[PDB]
């Protein structure tokens, strides 16, 4: 998912640099709870979780507003359609991340690595529909009437 | 500019930048579109998924390859595959870049017509061109003067060249190839128990076939043996966890291409048809073309098709001739490097369908020009 | 001798003498084992209740059909079932006759290999042989060039046939049957209020399906009429005494033939599986299979599924042949009938699996002689 | 189908005129149902259709019988082969006219054209196979070692 | 050859009982073009030249350019990779290879046979094609009597019940002395 | 092949001397990879057969845009279109020897004598097509308004 975003290197070119910047948090915050996941991380509570991921929310939200601006200035195209699409999933996403978060926090208060893990799930689940609203947002902005490197050769034999 | 090398074939799109050795975007050519009934808000509003993307969601999908036989019989489906390939997989705006389209033998007229109206109509590319295959697959063997077998997932046909003049009256086009070979594995696959029906276990099947499936260099013998003893099983696991285990449909499935008997086609073997289209061309040119048997397309990579070949049709040369069959280890991609070879030329760059001849002369300029 | 005829379907089991013109015993295929407890003795020494009775025993078992789509899964209880069959219902000792058996095509091996197994070495048959259900029903239609759809309670599958040369490349064989029917109409008779979940209920609905149940000509007219009024409502009274009513449920029911999408199933209908299957054929007798379309099985019995499948190909063949359903009143029987027409022949009587030649090449000699 | 019996003139000669008379008989009774197929015939309840079925289908196994004998007094050839082929056709449509016309029979006992046109096709299907077994029969006891005469000019111009 | 340019419409032909329905194709609606060239130009210019013809299972063809293109091919067979000439050309050869008194007279007498001179306006073409090679001064005319698909029979007819003939037959007695060679010096 | 360019003996005469020595250079890279292929040579490895081919690759352009000068230097005659036939072989094949060479020495890295095979019939080809280059360019532009000995006599009775 990382990898995705790394392609990127400096309408678009406007709100282009607020949305790569809020796809990279995500990705940070998003490697924080999968290390937390693998044991060793900078945030070891699951409170800390928990509020990583309102904090994923938020992002998700800014991404939001600011692609579904990108997707109304854009002409009609199939992109759109697409980038239309995965606007409604990180809207699904954000409102079940506000809602389990706060959940998890009061079952956590009234008294372990179980009540996270749904919680990563979601933001990942998030996180894989930013990186296609980002490209989708990009190419209908651009090709239609920041940067994407091209695609790296395909190897030629699979062993 | 750059110009574009798109190999559209029946089963894969590869598609990339001509000059380069490798195709930058290789996937398969199906848009899905989804069959049950979605209940979660906001999921469910994409009609159809292109490519990669409907191959990874198949489980909710009835995937329908647009091309069939080589011959595109959606034309809705093939502008979204189109449209996938330039803008999200390539990522390039088709209106600075010319296009170099395949395309087999022997097709209707009808389809470089709408192929060439949709290029300049729809993307507005500067220029195209559509180029036969087999004549791909021979610039990118290295050579002037050869027989180009160019198996694949639609159609297998062959293309007798010698030393740059091809012959047009020994084309011999068969329309037996890799898709009929994944059926007929599903119809013998229903022997052992294992039925697999939807189309995502087509793609299962395809994939059973590719990873087991290999070609006896005789078929009797190996019947013999594989009826004898169970060395010839091998296992597959599916995608829920199951095992399944094929002993005897390993080299059936292949056997298809050299017995086209077996699906109810009456049409010879690929070895009597790249014999008939040898003994059609001139007498002095034969010995050359023996020699130069070039094997193209991903359904010539069978283990052992090499062997086979040559064994079938040493027995119907006559004794004295060399027969070779070339098989290059990467020709599963010869069409699309013969395109890149082709495309990248000093010579070819007069060749291009320009944009003013279209506007002049209709999408009929493209029977003058290929 | 006399030679029997056992046509052990997925849901009857049809037994008779060759050469006759209906079978002595049609039971229905399931054996009941008591589920409660037993307080009085004497009463429940006995396990396992076969065939008829255990369908009047229904109250107290569980049924459970051997044959699941056409596939025998249980062998203990298909050994029972034939046990029943010939001595209890037929009366007659195995060993003096030969006996004629009938499988669906596309069939795993495994199973002609062991009711081979079992006829040869359990029953001690002094012959016997295994016939595809489309060729006898063809044999049983009185002509010799159809296609025959038959219908059943496991599968559903084509086979045609022109002048007595079958086509096996386009042998269509679907599993969605009679049992898949009688499960859709119990889940949309949840709808209503009436929820059947037990064995005994499935034979409960199973009758309702068969009393109630037929085929609508225009789908969607017949919804909008069954909605707008309670002209289409009939009344079936249970075995407690409870009468329901089912309106709307009679005609979704046997749509699930037309559109196998109603229970999930991605398939195409009856009439496009006939339709494929014909056009699969040679171009020369596709007029002559147009014309003869058998249909043979039990639930090819709705009443206007003649009419339907006649409109619904029609559609789909080109203007000018002629489409005519061959529907004859006795078709549940036509498969039997045809196994009295074969196994009487005095040309057949060459082609038994003698036991002799069963001890020489053990069971895959069934694969050789059929 | 008639004219190719009635193109007969008067081993072979000893008998010849049964099977020739054995075949007028079918041809009769076949147009007969046909007869009954377009509406006015000698017969017209379906019951009368069974029984003229169950009557080719007797003429039948006679013909057949006469038909083998003469087979096997006849010498090994390429005629003889064709006649044994068109033998087991007869059989086969013999054993189909029996065993469905007592089925037609019950099923119009138990309680309409439908019912008769298999019976007819059928019927039609066996005669068709015995004017190919007289003349089979005919010439492999005649020419190897009644009158059929020669056929008839083909036309020069076809309209 | 018709096959082979039928396969551009989308109609693909390839067994043996396809063969014969493109050989029925080929006798019902292929014809000879007198001019090729502004044949091919009328039929480009309009859909009048197009035949429809039904198959055995109902479907429709049309055919409109590959009625003239298919028999074009014996008076250019370049068209199916062969380097010979047409058949105007190799009548006109063989009577030129004749003695210079006698091309007068063949050049009057072309008969034409065999099933294949049937295509309408075989005889128009080839008088045009024969005439353009032939001196301004000749008279060429083709002989195509309507029957000319069984004119080998009828001359057989002929030949077979002539008085003069009957001492020609190779009898079974001079196979039996002189074995299967015997054709050459009879015949 | 050889001896076609050992027959040449010391516009033209200004930039023949550059032309020779590169189609001297050529025949000596290809008898490498002919030795090669007999199995003992100066280069033993794939990844040294796919670098001879570059090498004749690039001398093919050199040789390439020498002789279009010659070309275009001299005067219209049937010898300047045979040179520029021959030109255009010459950039088809370099241009296959470029891409094939990239493309077997992938396939190479990606983890034998078959490999080279088609390399060397390529690079043979180019070869083929040079001496009848330098041919050609000597003759337009010397003969038309180094040196070759005239042709050896021909044998009055062959053997
Ligand atoms: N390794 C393999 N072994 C056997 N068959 C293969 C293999 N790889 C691909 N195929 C067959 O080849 C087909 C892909 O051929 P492809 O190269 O895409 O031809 P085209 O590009 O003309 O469709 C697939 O459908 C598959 O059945
Ligand atoms: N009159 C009828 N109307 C509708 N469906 C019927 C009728 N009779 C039987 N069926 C269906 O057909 C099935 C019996 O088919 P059958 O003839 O036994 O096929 P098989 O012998 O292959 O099992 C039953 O399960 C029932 O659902
Ligand atoms: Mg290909
Ligand atoms: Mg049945
Ligand atoms: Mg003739």
């Amino acid at each position: 998912i990382q990898a995705q975003i790394d392609i990127f290197k400096v309408k678009w070119d406007e709100t282009g640099n607020d949305i790569i910047s809020l796809a990279n948090n995500m990705c940070k915050i998003m490697m924080s709870m999968t290390e937390f996941t693998r044991g060793c991380g900078p945030l070891k509570t699951t409170m800390d979780v928990i509020r990583a991921a309102q904090e994923i929310s938020l992002n998700g939200s800014k991404l939001n507003a600011l692609a579904r601006q990108i997707g109304e200035e854009s002409a009609d195209s199939q992109t759109k359609k697409d980038l239309l699409a995965y606007l409604s999933q990180i809207t699904l996403y954000c409102q079940q991340l506000n809602i389990c978060s706060k959940v998890k926090a009061d079952v956590t208060q009234v008294g372990a690595l179980d009540s996270a893990m749904s919680l990563i799930q979601t933001a990942r689940n998030l996180l894989t529909a930013v990186v296609q609203t980002v490209k989708a947002a990009y190419i209908a902005s651009t090709k239609f009437r920041w940067r994407m490197a091209p695609p790296k050769k395909q190897p030629l034999i699979r062993p | 500019t750059t110009a574009l090398v798109c190999d559209n074939g029946s089963g894969l799109v590869k598609a990339g930048f001509a000059g380069d050795d490798a195709p930058r975007a290789v996937f398969p050519s199906i848009v899905g579109r989804p069959r049950h009934q979605g209940v979660m808000v906001g999921m469910g509003q994409k009609d159809s998924y292109v490519g990669d993307e409907a191959q990874s969601k198949r489980g909710i999908l009835t995937l329908k390859y647009p091309i069939e036989h080589g011959i595109i019989t959606n034309w809705d489906d093939m502008e979204k595959i189109w449209h996938h390939t330039f803008y999200n997989e390539l990522r390039v705006a088709p209106e600075e870049h010319p296009t170099l389209l395949t395309e087999a033998p022997l097709n209707p007229k009808a389809n470089r017509e709408k192929m060439t109206q949709i290029m300049f109509e729809t993307f507005n590319v500067p220029a195209m061109y559509v180029a036969i295959q087999a004549v791909l697959s021979l610039y990118a063997s290295g050579r002037t003067t050869g027989i180009v077998l160019d198996s694949g997932d639609g159609v297998t046909h062959n293309v007798p060249i010698y030393e740059g003049y091809a012959l047009p009256h020994a084309i011999m086009r068969l329309d037996l190839a890799g898709r009929d070979l994944t059926d007929y594995l599903m119809k013998i696959l229903t022997e052992r128990g294992y039925s697999f029906v939807t189309t995502a276990e087509r793609e299962i099947v395809r994939d059973i076939k590719e990873k087991l499936c290999y070609v006896a260099l005789d078929f009797e013998n190996e019947m013999a043996t594989a009826a004898s003893s169970s060395s010839l099983e091998k296992s597959y696991e599916l995608p829920d966890g199951q095992v399944i285990t094929i002993g005897n449909e390993r080299f059936r499935c292949p056997e298809t291409l050299f017995q086209p008997s077996f699906i109810g086609m009456e049409s010879a073997g690929i070895h009597e048809t790249t014999y008939n289209s040898i003994m059609k061309c001139d007498i002095d040119i034969r010995k050359d073309l023996y020699a130069n048997n070039v094997m193209s397309g991903g359904t010539t990579m069978y283990p052992g098709i090499a062997d086979r070949m040559q064994k079938e049709i040493t027995a119907l040369a006559p004794s004295t001739m060399k027969i070779k069959i070339i098989a290059p280890p990467e020709r599963k991609y010869s069409v699309w490097i013969g395109g890149s070879i082709l495309a990248s030329l000093s010579t070819f760059q007069q060749m291009w369908i320009t944009k003013q001849e279209y506007d002049e002369a209709g999408p009929s300029i493209v029977h003058r020009k290929c």
